[PDB]
């Protein structure tokens, strides 16, 4: 999924995905961190 | 006479494998945990980058099929591009003056 | 003489297509659902990477125009880089001693 | 004869280093605060891309071991691919007709 | 001789520019909220990938300095790798039998 998630690091990008819905592993975009499966 | 034609034709291969792979993966990734494409208009773009050793990341293959296309398109894109890199070398030698 | 000049000039092409594409896509991506190719200071950086078959991922194209630039800059970046790879080969052969 | 065999064999290297590295990193990345890649079915795919100077991004190994594999697979993938790029050049020269 | 040494030495360049750039960008990106290039242990890894036209995505330099390093390391990594691709071509020609 792609939501309005801050973008700073990858290690944190995951913690956000799991917290948001229930996913992890996701690259960071200049706009907002994208969540993946 | 080969470095020229060989290079010119090589471009065709990458072009074919590009479309094919895209549609090939789409039909698969479409119904399975894959990148954010679920269509050719998006997949096709992914194949192009993958063929040019780009692979932005916004949309990467996951499923077997989807992933299989990436590798298939990669070899095709590189092969076509390679012939061009070598093609210039051959002609580059034929110009002492 | 050609492998040298050809390679030296090739760098110019990639440089031109780089700026052009960046501004070309910006004007488009600027008013479209894209990553962050709205301004040149950012877009220009994206073109550079795309030209060097890099494509980090942070700034990627989405709209037709924005995407079109990626491909246009890719071919230009590779072409300029290719001439260099082959250029060295030609000169590499002329150095037996 | 060398440009042919050398190129044909080069492909083997990349193939080996690919699997090896994948499993090598997996055992490590599997248990450590590095990346998500914690299996072969997924890691193997990462090695392939890394070998073709692709590196989509879905998999970003941070751990020492995991990262070490990326570099090891990169050199192997490029080396195997390089021989092919040069192989065509050698044969390209042997064709004036 | 030259294709051999030239290629062997080229590797050194990429190695140097790698470390340098990493530390060069770190000192900058370190105090620039945007990229994850504050520590060398992490930055160094980013330079390696950027040098091999990889650029996974985890680390995407944004600040001028940070970005400047990417381009500097890219040209260095490619240059060193290029000499190798051409080096094999030169030697490949000297083995018709």
């Amino acid at each position: 999924q792609f939501t309005n998630v801050s973008c700073t690091t990858s290690k944190e990008c995951w913690s956000v995905c799991q917290r948001l819905h229930n996913t992890s592993r996701g690259k960071c975009m200049n706009k907002k961190c994208r969540c993946y499966s | 006479a080969l470095h020229w034609r060989a290079a010119g034709a090589a471009t065709v291969l990458l072009v074919i494998v590009l479309l094919a792979g895209s549609y090939l993966a789409v039909l698969a990734e479409r119904g399975a945990p894959g990148a954010a494409l679920i269509s050719y208009p998006d997949a096709l773009w992914w194949s192009v980058e993958t063929a040019t050793t780009v692979g932005y990341g916004d949309l990467y293959p996951v499923t077997l099929w989807g992933r299989c296309v990436a590798v298939v398109v990669m070899v095709a894109g590189i092969t076509s591009y390679g012939l061009v890199f070598a093609a210039v070398a051959t002609w580059f030698v034929g110009r002492e003056q």
